[PDB]
């Protein structure tokens, strides 16, 4: 689950 | 669905909110009244440089802060603004960073040249050519900030990409090119320039101790110390920011768990807070050491009231 910010 | 949300303590949200408010008011008033105060033999030039710096600070504080508070900390998703909002935001940030860095380095250069070569300290940059150099810093910073207009964008990551609540201001470009541009910003807007500035500060200090009109040294030394404070505050504040962005890409999807996710977000809160601190710290470093800047500051704020 990679961050998007 | 709705998985794009971020697990963050409400206590921490309110915390960084209040902090951002304080930094906002302090920084805005500081840099603003500084700019009004700025309106000479040599100090005019360094006033132009400080003008550029405080201007950049005003840009980040006024413009980047409320965007950061609303979406990045409170809302998370969906992106409420436009694509121009996103791209323009990141572009503004990066341009401000490059501008600040160049201003610092050039300040170190002009300081070294001021103390070591007074004979060439008058001829090197007339105020016109100085302003031209400032505009040059601005435009170059823009040119370097260009990739953010291409790198950043919007993607619907609601799984299917159809759900409106999945709209997200995210880097559209691949992982590799992302690593590339992050490296570009890290090297050019942080590492290299602060390295140069630190070197010039060390040399300025050494040759200052070597050099020791006796009263003039008292003022120039003040200049040096102020510069030192600015530099150290810059590096120490921007270091975790760049690391965070490096962290953002240097960790694989399999490695990305919910723990590292939330941790990355709290670290985002922290690092950005440190950034805005670095933004608001400048007028304080000016007032505290100079005293005269502080008295005229109080005079002007008394003029406004």
């Amino acid at each position: 689950r990679r961050p998007y910010i | 669905n709705s998985d794009l949300d971020v697990n963050t303590d409400i206590y921490s949200k309110v915390l960084v909110t209040a902090i951002y408010l304080a930094l906002f008011v302090v920084g805005t008033v500081g840099n603003g009244v500084t700019l009004f105060t700025l309106a000479q033999s040599l100090q005019s030039r360094v006033d132009y440089y400080l003008g550029s710096l405080a201007l950049s600070d005003l840009l980040i504080l006024l413009f980047a802060l409320p965007v950061d508070l609303y979406n990045f900390i409170w809302v998370h998703h969906p992106w409420a603004f436009g694509d121009a909002g996103c791209k323009g935001y990141y572009f503004l940030r990066e341009a401000c960073t490059y501008a600040t860095a160049l201003n610092v380095v050039s300040l170190s250069v002009e300081l070294y040249l001021a103390i070591c070569h007074p004979f060439k300290a008058k001829t090197l940059m007339s105020r016109s050519r100085t302003k031209k150099f400032i505009s040059a810093i601005w435009l170059a910073s823009a040119l370097l900030a260009i990739p953010m207009l291409f790198t950043m964008g919007l993607q619907n990551l609601s799984g299917d990409g159809t759900h409106p609540g999945g709209l997200v201001c995210t880097p559209i470009v691949d992982t590799a090119t992302l690593r590339v541009v992050i490296q570009l910003n890290t090297f050019m807007s942080f590492l290299f320039p602060m390295l140069v500035a630190s070197i010039l500060n060390t040399v300025a200090a050494r040759r200052l101790t070597v050099m020791v009109e006796p009263g003039r040294v008292q003022a120039l030394r003040r200049g040096v110390l102020v510069l030192r404070a600015v530099v150290i505050a810059f590096v120490v504040c921007w270091l975790p920011y760049h690391v965070r962005r490096l962290m953002f890409v240097y960790i694989s999807d399999e490695q990305w768990t919910t723990a590292l996710f939330d941790f990355y977000h709290y670290f985002y809160m922290l690092s950005n807070a440190l950034v805005y601190v670095s933004a608001a710290i400048n007028p304080i470093l000016y007032n505290l050491v100079s005293a005269n800047f502080r008295q005229v500051f109080l005079s002007t704020l008394a003029c406004l009231c």
